[PDB]
């Protein structure tokens, strides 16, 4: 709903449009909170962050994909990971907010 | 190397 702030990044439910914010520099645990974890989400980064999200908990394994701006999920199933694989990140388990 | 793993059920 409330879009990000310049220095947060931010995926918001698909189903219910609660948004899981962080600011940079910030990262989940080990899986993102209860409520929304493996949700089906879109991103809304800030105009100064970038969101990496992963598939699995923890950010793990380098199965890391890269997000900016606004994306939806259709538009994250086949996303270049960090480990060279095309992952689908659309229902991700855990976070990290970066600097852009 | 240095990546983050995950810990299988436990
Ligand atoms: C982190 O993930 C990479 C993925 O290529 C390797 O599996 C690496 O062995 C992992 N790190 C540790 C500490 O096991
Ligand atoms: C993990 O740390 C080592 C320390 O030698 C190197 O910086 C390596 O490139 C790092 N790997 C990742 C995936 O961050
Ligand atoms: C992976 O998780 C470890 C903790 O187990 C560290 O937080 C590490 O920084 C994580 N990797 C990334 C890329 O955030
Ligand atoms: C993941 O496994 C590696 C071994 O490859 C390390 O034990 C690391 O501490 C583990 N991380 C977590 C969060 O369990
Ligand atoms: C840790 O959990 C991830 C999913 O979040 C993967 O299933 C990974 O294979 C697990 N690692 C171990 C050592 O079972």
């Amino acid at each position: 709903a409330l879009p990000a702030k310049e220095n947060e990044g931010c995926i918001v439910s698909v189903n219910s449009g609660k948004r899981y914010c962080l600011p940079v520099g910030q990262r989940s645990g080990y899986s993102l909170p209860d409520w929304i974890v493996g949700q089906e989400v879109y991103v809304d980064s800030g105009a100064k962050a970038k969101v990496l999200l992963s598939d699995w908990d923890n950010l793990s394994y380098n199965r890391i994909g890269e997000f900016v701006g606004n994306v939806n999920p259709a538009d994250m199933k086949k996303v270049k990971a960090w480990n060279g694989q095309y992952l689908d990140f659309s229902k991700p388990r855990s976070m990290r907010v970066v600097y852009k | 190397p240095t990546t983050s793993t995950t810990s299988a059920p436990k």
